[PDB]
RNA sequence: CGUCGCUACUACCGAUUGGAUGGUUUAGUGAGGCCCUCGGAUCGGCCCCGCCGGGGUGCCCUGGCGGAGCGCUG
RNA sequence: CGAUCGCACGCCCCCCGUGGCGGCGACGACCCAUUCGAACGUCUGCCCUAUCAACUUUCGAUGGUAGUCGCCGUGCCUACCAUGGUGACCACGGGUGACGGGGAAUCAGGGUUCGAUUCCGGAGAGGGAGCCUGAGAAACGGCUACCACAUCCAAGGAAGGCAGCA
RNA sequence: AACUGCGAAUGGCUCAUUAAAUCAGUUAUGGUUCCUUUGGUCGCUCGCCACUUGGAUAACUGUGGUAAUUCUAGA
RNA sequence: CAUGGUAAUCCUGCUCAGUACGAGAGGAACCGCAGGUUCAGACAUUUGGUGUAUGUGCUUGGCUGAGGAGCCAAUGGGGCGA
RNA sequence: CAUAGCGACGUCGCUUUUUGAUCCUUCGAUGUCGGCUCUUCCUAUCAUUGUGAAGCAGAAUUCACCAAGCGUUGGAUUGUU
């Protein structure tokens, strides 16, 4: 089938390579997963010594950290925005390794009030009253409130994530590879990063 | 064509000789493992519901359920389909198979009764054979004689009496499992 | 009156009427009418011309649970016999149990005075 | 020493858009396997629940026929 | 993150009197290490031929970036880029009556021929091609399809692979 | 007899293919997998059967089909 | 019905028969049966051809503001067609 | 063995499908080859029907009689006949 053999390339001379053998096993390839996103669908395949394989053919929910928070929620893949391999990628939202992905906001906003007990993504408040009134006051004592207030001088957010949070999605880029591990784990574009992808998306659209 | 009449509640299959047309039109055009009334083969019949399991074509090739089609099909049957058995383990061969609907182009067709009529076929519902041997596991004979927990279970299982003419009379019991 | 033929639609062909077709490569065709056969020549796929049977029995034009359990008898204990051995529940099981377990401490009794 | 004449042998040119047998390939058709997306002939569990039943006391511990809940399911 | 199978059988008894303890193994396992390896890699090395001097590059040729796939590193493949890479130090092509080596013959020294052949490595099972199982096969005294041969038939089908020993 | 486990990928034959290809020596896998053996690890996890849970299928009885096969069907 | 016209023709296979005849090689015929060639007279159940039923789809360029419905391109072209 | 089938030397005819001979008609014009197409006619009969004869054993063939009802084809080359 589909090989991965170096015989039928030309040589480094340009010469015509003539095989000394017929195709083996172990120099074999697989269809490419082409993992959609969409309800989840793993299929296992078989590989080299019996071991285990997993090919995500459509994914919905994955692993993304934050990072600078070191904040890690498995939250919902939306849809893919941006590939630096191939532009059809993108148009068919196919999951691949390196691919930029919007993922929902609402894991880490949850946990930036129970950590932080600042408003994120909020316009005016006053409309999940109570839970939030519960959250901002705490009826908390000396100490707690000591605690809580010492970590308000590093509760400072990057405006472009502020402005993300504000739309409801994070937009991370993918760190594992779906069709070998069968899931889309990744990690929160944030600084220089999510500058150089901004202009990539708006330089591409609008 | 043949028929193979076999009654599961009792055992004691039989085979029925039959070449009448308008006899076997009733089981005509009809797939396996559905339930017709057999009230179209006489008198003795009547009140009979029988059920389609299978049977062979006219060049005796078994009939696979699932085929949907008449006639006769090739198929690459691995392991535990139908109609085939591995000689080696992962050994998938391609077999020739005949359809799941039935015609007049047959040898014999495999009928089973689903529920019994008015009277007794004579040699069919007679005679009952038992089941040969009983249940091995413990929990098998505890669910068949109702054994709430440990109640005389080693001589509560089934003990085979076997004779001879050169045999000394000698009872058998099975090595009880689990 | 004779064997009766299907077509490339699937409808019967009467006797004397249309035609039949046996390619090079051993496979005997029949057709109804020349519609039929162009539709055949052509390459076209009769589960796609829409008044063919097969397009119509493709698209569904036009047109519980059951388990019981029988007891049977087994070799060597009859219908009977395992209706009495089953039916022993007022009781006569309990004298079973506390009898078997008195047996056994006798002996386990014995066992104590030969084992140490 | 060479032409010419006869006889052998060996190659050469040569119309015949010659002929034969290999090999490598363009293009068209294309069996079969594998993968994906469907598909669903059948095979099981739950909701059984038309009923007799029922025990801590119509309020079932369920020991089976039976319809089938005409669904949820694997 | 053990619902497994044998061997002799012993100890505690206050609570009691039916329960709890015990040895020798066998099988089993996620992972690690080891062994047998296998696989792709580095450097150097092969006969004749120019009446083979320019090849490779749309259809990967050389490299970069991001992936896909593979047991993994890599144009292995895909997308976007760059225009590279190899040659009179013989590239590319052709031939081989070429499997390679350890070695054999001939023998001042130097060489010249032969290595199908029992050891090591490779390739193949009529020619191709594609797969299941399995740690390991693109297996053929495994399967599937075509091609060429070819066996039996009641003509509806079925069954093949001695470059194994004879 | 059969289910299960293991082996059947070793051995044996032949040299058609193959000219930096195979192969020989050298070195690397800090770029990979590994049956089996041997040795580690297997109370590290806080979370009305456990004195042992459920169903099916072989082998076996019986009824067959085909001219045929290490073909198999129904019960 | 006077008168005029006029039409049917030839071959093959089976059987006779590996027969008569003949040393052999070879090898007929009559009756019978089944079909063909040429010709003639028709006919359209079927198969084929035609097809502007300008019947019904498809389609190019243009035009009616668009949809719908259509039309022009000396039968626009094409498939199927009573 | 003259005469089944032939016929030398001679000799008698028939035909106008050959080519000649002649120049009667046509020079105030009768359109001049071959092919195609189509019809009819002749018999000096290739086949078919009925026959007679043989150096007719059968098969095949040859000669002759009655006989023109029916048929006598597809092509390469050539303008061709
Ligand atoms: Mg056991
Ligand atoms: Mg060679
Ligand atoms: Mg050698
Ligand atoms: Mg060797
Ligand atoms: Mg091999
Ligand atoms: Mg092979
Ligand atoms: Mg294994
Ligand atoms: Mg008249
Ligand atoms: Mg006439
Ligand atoms: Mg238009
Ligand atoms: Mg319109
Ligand atoms: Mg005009
Ligand atoms: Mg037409
Ligand atoms: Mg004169
Ligand atoms: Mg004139
Ligand atoms: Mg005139
Ligand atoms: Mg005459």
């Amino acid at each position: 089938g589909i090989s991965r053999d170096n015989w039928h390339k030309r040589r480094k001379t340009g010469g015509k390579r003539k095989p000394y053998h017929k195709k083996r096993k172990y120099e074999l390839g697989r269809p490419a997963a082409n993992t959609k996103i969409g309800p989840r669908r793993i299929h296992t395949v078989r590989v080299r010594g019996g071991n285990k394989k997993y090919r995500a053919l459509r994914l919905d929910v994955g692993n993304f950290s934050w990072g600078s928070e070191c904040c890690t929620r498995k939250t919902r893949i939306i849809d893919v925005v941006y590939n630096a391999s191939n532009n059809e990628l993108v148009r068919t939202k196919t999951l691949v390794k390196n691919c930029i992905v919007l993922i929902d906001s609402t894991p880490y906003r949850q946990w930036y009030e129970s950590h932080y007990a600042l408003p994120l993504g909020r316009k005016k408040g006053a409309k999940l009253t109570p839970e939030e009134e519960e959250i901002l006051n705490k009826k908390r004592s000396k100490k707690i409130q000591k605690k809580y207030d010492e970590r308000k001088k590093n509760a400072k957010i990057s405006s472009l994530l502020e402005e993300q949070f504000q739309q409801g999605k994070l937009l991370a880029c993918i760190a594992s590879r779906p069709g070998q591990c069968g899931r889309a784990d990744g990690y929160v574009l944030e600084g220089k990063e999510l500058e150089f992808y901004l202009r990539k998306i708006k330089a591409r659209k609008g | 064509m043949k028929l193979n009449i076999s009654f599961p509640a009792t055992g004691c299959q039989k085979l029925i000789e039959v070449d009448d047309e308008r006899k076997l039109r009733t089981f005509y055009e009809k797939r396996m493992a559905t339930e017709v009334a057999a009230d179209a083969l006489g008198e003795e019949w009547k009140g009979y519901v029988v059920r389609i399991s299978g049977g062979n074509d006219k060049q005796g090739f078994p009939m696979k359920q699932g085929v949907l089609t008449h006639g006769r099909v090739r198929l690459l049957l691995s392991k535990g389909h139908s109609c085939y058995r591995p000689r080696r383990t992962g050994e998938r061969k391609r077999k020739s198979v005949r359809g799941c609907i039935v015609d007049a182009n047959l040898s014999v067709l495999n009928l089973v009764i689903v529920k019994k009529g008015e009277k007794d076929i004579p040699g069919l519902t007679d005679t009952t054979v038992p089941r040969r041997l009983g249940p091995k596991r413990a929990s098998r004979i505890r669910k068949l004689f109702n054994l709430s927990k440990e109640d005389d279970v080693r001589q509560y299982v089934v003990r085979k009496p076997l004779n001879k003419e050169g045999k000394k009379p000698r009872t058998k019991a099975p090595k009880i499992q689990r | 009156m004779k064997v009766e033929l299907c077509s490339f639609s699937g409808y019967k062909i009467y006797p004397g009427h249309g035609r039949r077709y046996a390619r090079t490569d051993g496979k005997v065709f029949q057709f109804l009418n020349a519609k039929c056969e162009s539709a055949f020549l052509s390459k076209r796929n009769p589960r796609q011309i829409n008044w063919t049977v097969l397009y119509r029995r493709k698209h569904k034009k036009g047109q519980t649970r059951r388990a019981v359990k029988f007891q049977r008898a087994i070799t060597g204990a009859s219908l009977a016999d395992i209706m009495a051995k089953r039916n022993q529940k007022p009781e006569v099981r309990k004298a079973q149990r506390e009898q078997a377990i008195r047996a056994a401490k006798e002996a386990k009794k014995a066992k104590q005075a030969s084992k140490k």
